[PDB]
């Protein structure tokens, strides 16, 4: 199928980045 | 062949000669040994 | 400090340099000898200047088999006598 | 009172002799003429 | 209180060389390993493996001196002098190239030996084994570039021969069939080695000019003394030099030492995974998109394809000479060449 | 490649489920 | 620390930590057998490597028939 | 059946041992005379 | 026992070399080796 | 000089099992899109 | 309280987080202009005529280059030793065109980092240390001259310094090997031993240092908190550290003084790197590497080959393809 | 151009004379030991 | 250029994956002390 | 049943974390190239 | 796309240098 392969980087990246912001921002709750 | 004593001939002189210059000290410290 | 005698008082002592003056020029002579007889050529098989090529070959005498290569190189010798 | 033949002595002249019969070996090469 | 006790006792006596189990694996395979090299260099021609003089009794120097590898016709056979090849003959064995082999096998024992060593003092003296473990990286690098490499190509004839030039002829074939100067792991070796000399060089300079006056003379060697507690030198100083004129320096000598570890270590573990990927000719000879782009655009030029003319120019060149037992003839008017050269 | 990365994210949130029930943050009563 | 049906059934194979016997014990036989294997891995490595060449081992694909 | 390069491989096998041994019958001679007191 | 003074076995070990070693630079320039 | 104004934040357990339900099934209805 | 002394005190002051004093008056624009030509010309420059034989070559990654293929091109041919600045130029199109920013960025560079290695005399003396650290500095920073001006002026061009890129680098020394036969030159020799003895001798320290770490720590934290900045006594156990050595290989071969150590850490590889510059700047006067082609014949005459006349062969395959369209007559003589 | 050229003249010169003056202002006492 | 389209997503991944796993060991080392 | 004694906190220091950076954009400033060929 | 990436990763080093200089964990003594 001739999709967008732009669209592989940008849902990669749309998964990536805000969920290891809440992983961060979890980790670092656990440990204080 | 014949050049082997050639060749070989000055080292057993030179053995020789050592043998006979260091014998008798070689034979103290063999003593020591137990 | 192990219990060896110590390299600088037995370079320096008159035992030491009765025996070497004779057994290094001994085995700088036996050396020699090796070369000068031609010994050294055939224990080796290192080819003399006039044995590389037949007279007038300019083919490499190169080994090309694995276990016939020993009656490779007897046979490049005497393509020289 | 010092031994004469070591594990010492032994490494010494394993290297030494032979150093010095290359060395003879090499200096009559100078002299090979083609 | 048996045998094996009393031998103990005696391979680990304090000597001016310590011998160790150890030393029964070491020392016999690093005297015939050089003695070999030593042995080859003065006596043993190349002629019938390679159509090379190589050694002093024919005329070579310590330059140009070798012991070269087997003919391609051996194959990856051990050569073993009492092998089906020599058939016992020492001097067949010779001509044939018994001595690259020999040498190859016995320094890899000898190595194994020498870090084995390492290992065995470090036990005795009760230090840890960083210093062995150091050494795995010579060793990656031997293994790597003296029997992974040729055994993954035709035969031992294309490993390294042991000889100065022989070496600077093995570079330059590399560059011109591999192109390993393109590689990324040969790169990040670059890295370690250079790297590892600028530490050795900015570590001793920084410790010999932030020393303590400890000492009235001017030899400030004078003033150190092993036994001492004292730091000898100042780290507060060094730090604060290389802070304010690189923007960051070392504050913690223990990371400073094992980054020098480090650094040199993983260079030279990173060049023989490269070396691996040559043995199968697996190289980073080419980026497509410069070719792709090349072969439609005669004006686009870059440093990357005039190299590529260069390892072209190399291999006609010096393939006929270098592979005598592939026969190659090229004629004059194949060669590549630019105008004029 | 897409197929591919409609089946993970998928698979990720069967994943996320599990967590979700077995490793909850317990709730008690203070 | 929780037991298990399964935990007392395998319970005795779990249980002889740190018994040794005495001594050397079975060393001598093991570098019998120790050098026996580095042998064969010999003839094994010198047969594919054709220094070792034996009648009827042809070690060449052609021995697929 | 008995091969030239078979005959070759006992040969390279007892000289090893002989080289292996003779090794051992030296150290392990030198180590009874020469010991260490406590 | 230490009958020689030291400094004079280096420069007679010291001279040795550099006879050794000019023979082979000598021997660059003549017979095998030379281009001639 | 230390600034009287930081905070430490916090994110519970839940909040990440909720924020990561978000993101993926966020992702999983717009990547059809995005690849077209 | 002067204006002028306040300047003054603010330009040598030891408390500047980077210490700027007068060196750095010097460093800081010519490595500002340097880097920010450089950056730019990376990225962006068009092809430059660097054999002055209106042949072109791309470097920049705009005009199709990786990392790894990208270079700032020395300046062109046509131009040699002239010195073409901006306002020599008809025009910026011109400039760009004849490599004009290979000349503005090595000038700027080399001057810069003359002043780095200064600056690090100067720091050194404001802050009471012994100076020679600067002096371990002049090894590299030689070889930068030797390879960026001291090669172009015995070889007449720019065109001929080294360029700066990554394949640029290989290029220069593929074709330094075939016109002067550097690996068979004794100075890049002692380089070789220089830069292979550092890197040796750095694993070395730092692995025996590393061995004899005194125990200060639990196996569950990093050794390295074992050590506090500043702390007066030392970390490691040099006995120790010697006694392991010195069985290695022998009692004598092992340093027992760390101050002889460390200077030997210096000086190894600062005399093999100015050996190996001291080779580029003297081949750069085309005293070349040792020549052994056909130095062994035989009764005959016929030329019995060595390993120097297979590596001759590779030479030869580089000296007829480099600058393949750039030579007329048939001896390259620079 | 010759705009540009003035400038980089006046630049260099005004770098190159606050480090002439500035070394010529009694840099060796700008020491930490012994000042003179 | 012709390059090949997968470089840009491994770059990224290469880039982002192992920089995010420090990142989150050192955040959560400093909400301790 | 007792919580798991054998746990552990994990650390990694801002220098650790610069460094461990720089390891990972140096090698993608290296490799990437190679991955666009 | 490529050339973009490059400088990218090049623009973030750049940065980094920044902070390990200037925002250094400070080396404190004894
Ligand atoms: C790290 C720590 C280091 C410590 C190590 C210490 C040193 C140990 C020393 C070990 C010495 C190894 C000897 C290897 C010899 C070798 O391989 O010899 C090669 C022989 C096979 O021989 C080759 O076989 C080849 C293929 O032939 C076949 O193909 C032909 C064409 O079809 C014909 O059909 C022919 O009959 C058929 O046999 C070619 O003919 C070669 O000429 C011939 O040499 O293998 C054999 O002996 C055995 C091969 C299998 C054994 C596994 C070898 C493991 C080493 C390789 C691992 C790296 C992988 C390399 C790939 C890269
Ligand atoms: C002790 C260290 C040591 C080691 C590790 C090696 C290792 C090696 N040597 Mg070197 N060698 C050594 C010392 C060593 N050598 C010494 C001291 C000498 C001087 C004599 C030599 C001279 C030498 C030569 C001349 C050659 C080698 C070769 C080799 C290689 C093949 C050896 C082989 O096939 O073994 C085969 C044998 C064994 C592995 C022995 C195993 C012993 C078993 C366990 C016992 C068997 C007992 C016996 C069968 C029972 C009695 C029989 C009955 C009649 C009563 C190998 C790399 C060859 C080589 O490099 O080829 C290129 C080669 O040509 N070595
Ligand atoms: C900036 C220049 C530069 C630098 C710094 C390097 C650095 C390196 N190159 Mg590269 N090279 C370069 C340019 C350069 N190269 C160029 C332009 C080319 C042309 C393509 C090459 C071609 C090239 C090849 C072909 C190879 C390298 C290899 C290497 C590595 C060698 C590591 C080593 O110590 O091996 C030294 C060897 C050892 C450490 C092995 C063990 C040594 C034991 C311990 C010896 C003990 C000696 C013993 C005591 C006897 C002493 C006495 C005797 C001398 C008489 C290293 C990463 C090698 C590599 O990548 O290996 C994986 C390799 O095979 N280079
Ligand atoms: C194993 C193989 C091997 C090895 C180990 C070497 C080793 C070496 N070669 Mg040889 N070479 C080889 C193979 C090899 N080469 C081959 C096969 C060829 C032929 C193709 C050559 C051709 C050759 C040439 C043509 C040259 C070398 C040179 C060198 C040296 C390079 C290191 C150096 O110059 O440091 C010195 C340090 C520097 C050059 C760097 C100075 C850094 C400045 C002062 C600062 C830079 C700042 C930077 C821009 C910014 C950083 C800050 C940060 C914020 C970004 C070294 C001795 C070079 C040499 O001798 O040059 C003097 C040289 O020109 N080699
Ligand atoms: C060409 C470069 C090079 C050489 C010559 C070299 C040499 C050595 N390194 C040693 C050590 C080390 N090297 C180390 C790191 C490194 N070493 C490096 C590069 C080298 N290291 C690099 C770049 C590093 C950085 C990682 C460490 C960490 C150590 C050590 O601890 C050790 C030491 O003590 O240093 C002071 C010594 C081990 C002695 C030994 O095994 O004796 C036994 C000799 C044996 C077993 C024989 C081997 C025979 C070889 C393998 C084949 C035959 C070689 C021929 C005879 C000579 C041929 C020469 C021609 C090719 C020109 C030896 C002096
Ligand atoms: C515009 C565009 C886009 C620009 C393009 C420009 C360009 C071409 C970029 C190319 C970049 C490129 C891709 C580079 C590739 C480099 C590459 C090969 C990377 C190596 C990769 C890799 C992992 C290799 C493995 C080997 C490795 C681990 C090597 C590490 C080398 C390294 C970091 C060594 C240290 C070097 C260094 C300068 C340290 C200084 C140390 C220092 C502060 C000491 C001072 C000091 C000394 C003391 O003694 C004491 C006591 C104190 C206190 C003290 O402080
Ligand atoms: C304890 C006891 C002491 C231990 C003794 C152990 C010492 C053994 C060490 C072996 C040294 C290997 C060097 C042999 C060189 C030699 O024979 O040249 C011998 C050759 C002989 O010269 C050649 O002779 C030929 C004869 O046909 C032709 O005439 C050639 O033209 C001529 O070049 O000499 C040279 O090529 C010229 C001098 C160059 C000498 C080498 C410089 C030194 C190199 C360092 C040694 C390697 C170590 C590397 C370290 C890093
Ligand atoms: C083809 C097969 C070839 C392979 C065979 C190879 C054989 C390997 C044997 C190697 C052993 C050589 C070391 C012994 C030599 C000797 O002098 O020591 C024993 C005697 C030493 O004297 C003593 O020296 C002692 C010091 S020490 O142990 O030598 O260090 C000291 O304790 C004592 O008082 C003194 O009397
Ligand atoms: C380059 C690194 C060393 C720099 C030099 C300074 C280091 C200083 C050494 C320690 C403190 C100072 C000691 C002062 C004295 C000094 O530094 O050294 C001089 C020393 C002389 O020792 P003697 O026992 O003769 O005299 C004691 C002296 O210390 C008197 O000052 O030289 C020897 O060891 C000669 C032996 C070399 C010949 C051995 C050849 C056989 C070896 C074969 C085995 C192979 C190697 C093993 C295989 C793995
Ligand atoms: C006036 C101009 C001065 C020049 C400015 C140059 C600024 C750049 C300097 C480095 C900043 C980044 C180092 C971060 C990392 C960092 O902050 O390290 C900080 C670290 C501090 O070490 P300490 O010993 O304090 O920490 C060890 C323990 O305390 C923690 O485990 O320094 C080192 O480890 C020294 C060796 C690192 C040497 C790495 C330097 C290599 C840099 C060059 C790489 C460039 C490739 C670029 C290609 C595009
Ligand atoms: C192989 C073989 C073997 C063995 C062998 C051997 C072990 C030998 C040895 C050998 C050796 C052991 C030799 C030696 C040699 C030596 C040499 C030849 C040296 C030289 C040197 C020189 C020449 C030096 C000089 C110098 C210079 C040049 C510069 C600096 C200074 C000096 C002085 C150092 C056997 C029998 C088992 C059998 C099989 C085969
Ligand atoms: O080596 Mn060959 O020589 Ca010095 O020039 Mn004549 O050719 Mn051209 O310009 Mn660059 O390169
Ligand atoms: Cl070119
Ligand atoms: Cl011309």
């Amino acid at each position: 199928m001739e999709v967008n392969q732009l669209g592989l980087i940008a849902t990669a990246l749309f998964v990536l980045v805000p969920s290891v912001f809440l992983i961060i921002l979890y980790v670092q709750t656990e440990s204080q | 062949d014949w050049r082997v004593l050639v060749v070989l001939l000055p080292v057993l002189l030179a053995a020789g000669w050592a043998v006979r210059n260091i014998l008798p000290y070689a034979v103290k410290q063999v003593q020591k040994l137990l | 400090t192990t219990g060896e005698r110590p390299f600088s008082d037995i370079i320096t002592s008159v035992r030491y340099w009765v025996i070497h003056s004779i057994t290094i020029p001994a085995l700088f002579i036996a050396g020699w000898l090796f070369v000068s007889t031609g010994l050294a050529y055939d224990v080796f098989g290192t080819p003399r200047p006039d044995s590389y090529y037949a007279q007038e070959q300019r083919s490499i005498p190169l080994v090309t088999d694995r276990f016939e290569a020993k009656q490779q190189v007897e046979t490049f010798l005497e393509q020289l006598k | 009172s010092y031994p004469i033949f070591t594990v010492r002595w032994v490494a010494v002249h394993t290297l030494a002799v032979p150093t010095i019969f290359f060395l003879g070996a090499i200096a009559a090469m100078q002299f090979i003429q083609r | 209180r048996g045998w094996f006790d009393i031998l103990d006792d005696w391979l680990k006596r304090d000597r001016f060389v310590f011998v160790g189990w150890s030393g029964i694996l070491l020392f016999p395979c690093a005297y015939l390993a050089l003695g070999g090299w030593l042995t080859g260099t003065t006596f043993v021609t190349s002629w019938y493996t390679h159509g090379l003089a190589s050694s002093y009794l024919e005329g070579c120097n310590f330059l140009t001196v070798a012991v070269s590898t087997p003919a391609n016709s051996m194959g990856h056979s051990l050569l073993l002098l009492w092998g089906p090849e020599a058939q016992g003959d020492f001097t067949r064995w010779c001509q044939l190239g018994g001595l690259w082999t020999f040498i190859a096998l016995h320094g890899a024992f000898g190595l194994i030996g020498f870090m084995l060593r390492q290992f065995e003092i470090a036990r005795l003296v009760g230090v840890r084994p960083y210093n062995a473990i150091a050494f795995s990286a010579p060793i990656a690098v031997f293994v790597s570039v003296f029997l992974i490499y040729p055994l993954g190509q035709s035969s031992w004839f294309f490993a390294p021969s042991f000889g100065v030039a022989a070496i600077f002829r093995f570079l330059l074939f590399f560059q011109g069939f591999h192109n390993w100067t393109l590689n990324p792991f040969h790169m990040m070796g670059v890295a370690g080695v250079l790297g590892g000399a600028l530490l050795c060089a900015i570590h001793g300079a920084t410790v010999e000019n932030t020393l303590f006056q400890d000492g009235e003379g001017a030899s400030t060697f004078r003033a150190f003394n092993p036994t001492q507690a004292e730091e000898t030198y100042s780290m507060v100083t060094a730090n604060r030099f290389w802070s304010q004129i690189f923007g960051i320096a070392f504050s913690n000598k223990r990371w400073l030492h094992f980054f020098m570890l480090f650094v040199p270590v993983t260079g030279l573990w990173m060049s023989a995974i490269g070396v691996v990927g040559l043995a199968l000719n697996l190289r980073s000879y080419d980026f497509i998109s410069q070719e792709i782009r090349a072969a439609e655009d005669p004006e686009f030029e870059t440093f990357y394809t005039k190299n590529l003319l260069l390892n072209e120019g190399i291999r006609a060149w010096m393939a006929p000479q270098d592979q005598p037992h592939e026969n190659f003839v090229f004629p004059e008017e194949v060669l590549p060449r630019g105008n004029a050269l | 490649m897409e197929t591919i990365t409609y089946v993970f994210i998928f698979a990720c949130i069967i994943a996320l489920f599990f967590f979700a029930i077995f490793f909850r943050e317990p709730p008690r009563i203070t | 620390a929780r037991r298990t049906w399964l935990g007392d059934i395998l319970r005795p194979l779990n249980s002889e930590y740190g018994k040794v016997a005495p001594g050397w014990g079975t060393t001598p036989l093991m570098a019998v057998f120790m050098g026996l294997f580095l042998v064969f891995l010999l003839i094994i490595l010198e047969i594919y490597n054709s220094t070792l060449i034996l009648d009827g081992v042809n070690v060449s694909w052609k021995a697929l028939g | 059946t008995i091969t030239p390069s078979l005959k070759g491989f006992f040969i390279g096998l007892l000289s090893g041992a002989v080289v292996l041994g003779l090794t051992f019958a030296v150290l392990i001679a030198i180590s009874q005379i020469d010991k260490v007191q406590r | 026992g230490g009958r020689i003074p030291l400094w004079i076995v280096a420069t007679v070990a010291g001279m040795g070399v550099i006879v050794i070693v000019g023979l082979f630079f000598y021997g660059a320039y003549a017979g095998l080796g030379s281009s001639l | 000089e230390p600034n009287p104004n930081r905070q430490p934040v916090e994110l519970n357990r839940t909040s990440l099992y909720l924020g990561l339900l978000l993101i993926l099934v966020l992702a999983l209805l717009f990547s059809s899109y995005f690849f077209n | 309280a002067n204006l002028w002394e306040r300047f003054c005190n603010w330009v040598t002051s030891t408390d500047n987080r980077l210490y700027v004093g007068w060196f750095g008056v010097i460093m800081i624009p010519t490595l500002l202009a340097a880097t920010i030509c450089f950056v730019i010309a990376f990225i962006a420059a068009p092809p430059v005529d660097i054999d002055g034989i209106r042949e072109p070559v791309s470097g920049s990654l705009l005009y199709g280059n990786n990392i790894i293929t990208g270079a700032v091109v020395p300046s062109s041919n046509a131009i040699g030793l002239h010195f073409y600045p901006i306002w020599e130029a008809a025009s910026l199109d011109e400039w760009l065109y004849n490599g004009g920013p290979y000349q503005l960025i090595i000038f700027h560079f080399l001057l810069g980092a003359s002043c780095y290695m200064g600056r690090q005399w100067e720091l050194s003396y404001r802050l009471g240390m012994r100076p020679w650290i600067c002096v371990a500095y002049s090894a590299p920073l030689a070889s930068a001259f030797a390879v960026f001006l001291i090669y172009p002026i015995g070889q007449g061009s720019f065109s001929d310094g080294m360029p700066l890129g990554i394949s640029g680098t290989f290029n220069f020394m593929i074709v330094f090997q075939a016109e002067h036969n550097i690996l068979m030159h004794p100075f890049h020799q002692l380089g070789v031993a220089g830069v292979f003895g550092g890197a040796l001798f750095c694993a070395m320290h730092g692995s025996l240092v590393t061995s004899s770490l005194i125990r200060e720590t639990t196996e569950t934290e990093s050794a390295n908190y074992g050590y506090k900045f500043g702390q007066e006594e030392e970390t490691y156990n040099i006995v120790a550290a010697h006694g392991y050595f010195g069985r290695l290989i022998f009692q004598y071969a092992s340093f027992n003084n760390s101050r002889s150590l460390h200077f030997f850490l210096a000086a190894w590889p600062v005399v093999g790197v100015w050996f190996t510059a001291l080779g580029i700047s003297t081949m750069a006067f085309n005293l070349n590497g040792f020549n052994f082609n056909h130095s062994v014949i035989d009764a005959k005459g016929n030329v019995i080959n060595t390993w120097a006349d297979i590596i001759n062969r590779a030479n030869l395959g580089m000296e007829v393809m480099h600058e393949r369209n750039a030579h007329n007559f048939p001896l390259d003589l620079a | 151009m010759e705009t540009l050229k003035i400038t980089v003249y006046i630049v260099v010169t005004f770098f190159v004379l606050l480090f002439v003056f500035g070394f010529l202002s009694g840099d060796p006492a700008r020491n930490p030991k012994r000042k003179d």
